[PDB]
């Protein structure tokens, strides 16, 4: 697709 | 809670959050850097009020966050982010909120936090961070 | 010419440029995507006028640029970008300008163009592109 | 301890570690993927012996680590990694070692762990991870 | 999937 | 520093 | 320099 | 031709190619850097012989490729890479082969070439490059 992506860490808190 | 996702940017200039020393983190809002220009992110607010505001103005670009830590716990039966601490290469901001529950921390050897996403109901339910070089 | 540098974004939604079939590319302006929202980039204009405007509206997010090609040449003694062509996964836009001089092309197997920078005097002197996943 | 740093690779195929249910994590060794080929990383070993080996074979490429968690604590006056747990999109491996001390966890929404670095003396002193898309 | 990716520019030469 | 960077190819045109 | 870099999170354990 | 794809690495240490001043580029082989260690890539060879070998030893890590240029043309009815030139921050290697046909060039403002892929029959049919920070 045409949307740039980046690394994402998480979540922290409610699952 | 109501989910939010700011997306990714060039960096972080200022963080505005609120908390309650009995409960948890309330509102969350960030002023990012967009290619050299300040970009005012949307203010994600708690369904309720009564929090204490805090403004964390970073000396961008020389000052950046190196570690984020905090506590997650139970409040009225909900698991939420009770405390948050931001450590930069120049200073430590926090802890803010209640330092009770299970701890978590994210130290960064190489890279930058360039965005936030999460959820907020009466409190900050959870959050994640965008990382980049 | 006057240098410009838009920086990096989430994607590209629309490109607005102007040219002269005798000379070269004139004005350049892009409407980027910033985390799902349109972001109107600054309009970089030629020191002179008399160009023919062209609007390239992409069907974001399903349509993205796969290749950029063009020609660089001599105009009044200056080396500039005389022609530009944008090929997406759905259509080919261009060539625009004069197809004469030395050709250049940038095909992309994996990745996206997320930003532009360059210089513009009477014409587009040069330009570079930001790439990302 | 003796520091090590494997560097970054294409992915992870198998992890071999050892632990002691009374002390902490001992040996650490990884079999990475290098552009479709298995790459046997160096076996980083404890100055001492008496640990219980564990082999974590991942169903590469469909299976990958989504979260790494564990505990850091005090052993004989040294702060070390006492426990480790690897959760993939298919199964949970661990916990291995002693689950006491302060907890830490790294959940990954988007991205992959592509490398390890750390230090090992009598036990795993500390470790970091390479992240990539 | 579990394979790391990176930007790739090209090809140049035969179509 | 605290500014995110990304790959940049070019320039094309005047040197 | 000519060495490729990547994001690195940590360390966890001894300071 | 026979396609090849080396994948991505930490950097480039040495490039070994062969050419014929009347036809085009023949063999192609690279010695990459894998986290501080030399990694000898597979030697991709031409279905035929009679080429002139060339070794390009870079002063890794201080020396790196900044621009790759060359020409694509027609040879015996096949479109191939007839010429190749590698410009580093210290020196210019080439051109190698025949400088006729249509030109192409890849200048890099920020980033590194970390891998090659392409196809080789009697000559180098085409090639692409992996880019990274
Ligand atoms: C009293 O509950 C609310 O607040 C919780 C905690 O932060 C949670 O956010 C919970 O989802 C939310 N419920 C709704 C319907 O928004
Ligand atoms: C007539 O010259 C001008 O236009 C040139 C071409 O696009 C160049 O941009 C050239 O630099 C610029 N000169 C100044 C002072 O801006
Ligand atoms: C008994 O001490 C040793 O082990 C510690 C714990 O894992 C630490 O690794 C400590 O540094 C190491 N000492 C040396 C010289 O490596
Ligand atoms: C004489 O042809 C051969 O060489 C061409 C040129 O480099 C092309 O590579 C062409 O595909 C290859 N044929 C086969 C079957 O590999």
């Amino acid at each position: 697709s045409g949307k740039s992506q980046t690394v994402i860490v998480g979540p922290w808190g409610a699952k | 809670g109501k989910a939010f996702d700011d997306g990714a940017f060039t960096g972080i200039r200022e963080i505005n959050l609120s908390y309650n020393k009995e409960t948890a983190i309330g509102d969350f809002q960030v002023v990012y850097d967009l290619n050299g220009s300040p970009y005012v992110g949307q203010n994600h607010k708690s369904f309720i009020t009564g929090f204490t505001p805090v403004k964390i103005s970073l000396d961008f670009p020389s000052e950046y966050i190196m570690e984020v830590s905090g506590y997650t716990g139970n409040v009225s039966g909900y698991v939420v982010v009770r405390s948050l601490t931001f450590k930069t290469n120049k200073k430590t901001y926090g802890p803010y909120g209640v330092t009770s529950g299970t701890p978590f921390n994210l130290p960064i050897e190489n890279g930058l936090i360039v965005g936030f996403k999460g959820s907020i109901g009466y409190w900050l339910d959870y959050f994640s961070m965008y990382l980049s070089l």
